[PDB]
């Protein structure tokens, strides 16, 4: 009798508004600009699934349009902070070495998980017997790079959408964004733009994560009185 | 499913085909929306919409897939190579 | 009245320069491995320019010096290959360190 | 259970269809806020495949009027001692100053690059700018 | 609507082509 | 697999039987060390075998069953490190403290050992 309210109230709620936590505020057009995110790799190796993304090539530099990053990078930290808010298990990955400590860092401030390392055939799809028959697998998966040391998607991509967890991705002139769900085409590559990602993500989750101790709290309070 | 034993085979095969399940639309539940016709590899089927009663006039591999996935009248044609994997 | 993307694309400073054959850049570095030293010039990739031996002292981290960029992006398709090649970094030569 | 194809279909579409079908006891976390929030495109999966023949790509070059004016100042003189900065986004480069000024006696009704050409470098040399040229 | 637009034109930057040292000899 | 609570009723069958080795070789179950719980083992069940991995031992159940990792998640299922998805959490989380520390440095700038 209690549960229906509870659910209602908590879980229903954000899902009724266009933007319940305000993600929009946290990024402005000019601010991908000024991070490089714009920039793309060679006209050579431009992927094909990723023209729609791409503005123009400027003397054999494929340009990103970042008036789709914002709409696409919108739908990606609302739906981050959704699952945040939810209790729901979220997951890094990259495999640049370059980007390896910031990310691993990020993920600990922000009570999430990261894995940026060689990635073990099976961490995903034979789960329970390298970790036991109980574990929770993540809810949600965020890739900062989605390619590997050898210009490959990452096997993860693939071994994601096998156990049905919802990816999130920054996707450059040179991936596929085939099986990505949220996929935000942006510059992977230069540290000016990580920066921006990992904060933009940090921040999404630490205020989901606060939003729903104030939800509780007033419902605990109202709910006594 | 593959294994030297028969008994271990029959294991392998069921217990790893309901982690790669699909779901088949029906028509009011008896049978498929349109008439069907490809080639897989070199495979022809030619798959028909029949009104109820009609039952199943199929190859007998067919008739026992669509039991399962509950169609109970449809007509179909198997030409090129018979491979049951196919 | 929002500046749209086509307006700082076509102001940026990248924009306008052109042809990076033979520019005149300020780059900075961030990262020293043994007398390798990567610099940073605005671009999308860095540049690996070795230490000079005239004075080699004078180089470390937060260093500005002067690039003569020949490629933004190291790329090439060989035989047999269905995409280009990229190296994932710049082509300069580093000529100094820039002064005030 | 669940339902591991990844090439048929999507995550939603596979996990729609097993939810209703009574495989799926309940449903999964992400569900409720996908069917609220969906991405703009499907996640399904696609094969890449070559263009063959005249079938090309629709990416355009991206030009400017300035860059016929770019083209000849950098032949005429080309780059001058004063490095770029790109790092500041407000950077004027000698060249661009070149620009608004071939740009701005444009507006007065000079219709000849040559002239017009030729009067803009003797308003920089005026402002104090070096400008030399190759020869 | 907007003139930040970019224009079809062909390439300014591009180089005349190279010529052998008897181009244009007998 | 052998639980904590299971190694917790190992260690007081060790300490109840210590004092009653001691109550039969006329010793101070007190100032009763383990050298003596060896040398009463070696006399009461003689075992001439060739391997000592084979003869009766009572030893304390720290010595005797391997060390196992505790248990990484709790009752929601949330693992308590940040990289347990990587399966060598420990590995890599001692890596990651290194090599946060040469970061540092670059910032602000054996015959006995083996
Ligand atoms: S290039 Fe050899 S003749 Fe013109
Ligand atoms: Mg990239």
């Amino acid at each position: 009798e209690d549960s229906t309210d509870f659910n209602d109230k908590i879980l229903n709620e954000p899902l009724k508004h266009s933007d319940f936590f305000n993600v929009k505020e946290l990024f402005s057009v000019r601010s991908l600009f000024d991070a490089r995110v714009h920039l793309g790799h060679k006209a050579g190796c431009r992927h094909r699934f990723m023209e729609p993304y791409i503005f123009g090539s400027r003397l054999d530099h494929d340009i990103i349009d970042l008036e789709q990053t914002a709409t696409h990078l919108q739908l990606a930290l609302n739906f981050t902070a959704h699952m945040a808010y939810r209790k729901g298990i979220i997951l890094f990955i990259s495999r640049n070495r370059q980007f390896s400590y910031l990310i691993e860092n990020m993920a600990r401030d922000c009570g999430e998980y990261a894995h940026t390392r060689y990635f073990r055939g099976g961490m995903l799809t034979n789960a329970r017997l390298l970790f036991g028959p109980t574990v929770r697998l993540p809810d949600l998966i965020i890739f900062l790079h989605t390619l590997n040391n050898i210009f490959e998607p990452h096997v993860a991509v693939r071994d994601a959408a096998k156990m049905n967890i919802p990816t999130v991705g920054i996707v450059d002139t040179n991936c596929n964004p085939c099986l990505i769900t949220y996929p935000v085409p942006g510059n992977d590559d230069s540290p000016l733009a990580v920066h921006l990602y990992c904060r933009l993500f940090q921040t999404a989750i630490t205020r989901a994560k606060e939003k729903r101790q104030q939800v509780e709290a007033l419902y605990r309070l109202q709910g006594q009185k | 499913g593959k294994a030297t034993d028969r008994m271990d085979a029959f294991r392998k095969a069921k217990n790893r085909a309901v982690h790669h399940l699909h779901y088949i639309e029906r028509y009011e539940d008896h049978t498929i929306f349109h008439d069907i016709s490809l080639r897989f590899k070199r495979t022809h089927i030619k798959m028909k919409k029949q009104p109820k009663g009609y039952g199943l006039r199929c190859h007998r591999a067919i008739i026992t897939i669509c039991r399962l996935i509950g169609i109970k009248d449809m007509y179909a044609k198997v030409s090129g190579s018979i491979n049951m994997l196919s | 009245n929002v500046e749209s993307f086509a307006s700082m694309l076509r102001h940026s400073p990248l924009t306008q320069m052109g042809p990076a054959k033979d520019k005149l850049v300020i780059g900075r570095i961030f990262h020293i491995v043994e007398n390798d030293l990567y610099i940073d010039f605005g671009g999308k990739f860095h540049c690996v320019c070795r230490r000079p031996e005239v004075d080699g002292e004078k180089y470390q981290k937060g260093t500005r010096v002067r690039l003569r960029l020949l490629d933004l992006e190291l790329t090439s398709r060989f035989l047999g290959a269905t995409t280009d090649t990229t190296v994932l970094e710049a082509n300069a030569v580093l000529l100094g360190i820039q002064e005030s | 259970a669940g339902s591991r194809l990844e090439t048929v279909g999507s995550i939603f579409s596979r996990t729609r269809d097993l939810v209703r079908a009574g495989v799926l006891k309940e449903k999964p976390l992400w569900f409720d806020v996908y069917d609220a929030f969906p991405p703009l495109r499907e996640p399904v999966f696609q094969r890449p495949r070559v263009r063959y023949g005249k079938a090309k790509a629709p990416i355009q070059d991206i030009w400017y009027h300035e860059d016929r004016i770019r083209a000849k100042f950098y032949s005429v003189y080309g780059s001058g001692q004063r490095a770029f900065d790109l790092f500041n986004p407000n950077f004027k480069s000698t060249c661009q100053r070149f620009v608004e000024k071939y740009t701005e006696l444009q507006k007065l009704g000079e219709t000849d690059e040559e002239k017009l050409f030729v009067e803009t470098g003797k308003a920089l040399l005026a402002e104090g700018v070096i400008l030399r040229r190759v020869g | 609507s907007n003139e930040d637009l970019p224009i079809s034109m062909e390439n300014p930057y591009k180089e005349p082509l190279k010529k052998c040292i008897l181009c244009g000899k007998h | 697999t052998y639980t904590e609570d299971f190694i917790k009723k190992q260690i007081e069958e060790f300490n109840i039987g210590k004092r009653h080795l001691a109550n039969m070789m006329g010793e101070d179950p007190e100032t009763f060390t383990q050298e003596d719980i060896d040398r009463a083992i070696a006399y009461l069940f003689p075992s001439g075998l060739f391997e000592k991995r084979a003869r009766p031992v009572m030893k304390h159940p720290e010595q005797i069953f391997p060390r196992q990792r505790a248990i990484q998640w709790g009752e929601d299922g949330r693992p308590f490190h940040y990289l347990f998805y990587t399966g060598k959490q420990s590995y890599y989380s001692l890596m990651h403290d290194v090599y946060g520390m040469l970061l540092n440095l670059e910032k602000h700038q054996v015959i006995g050992s083996r």
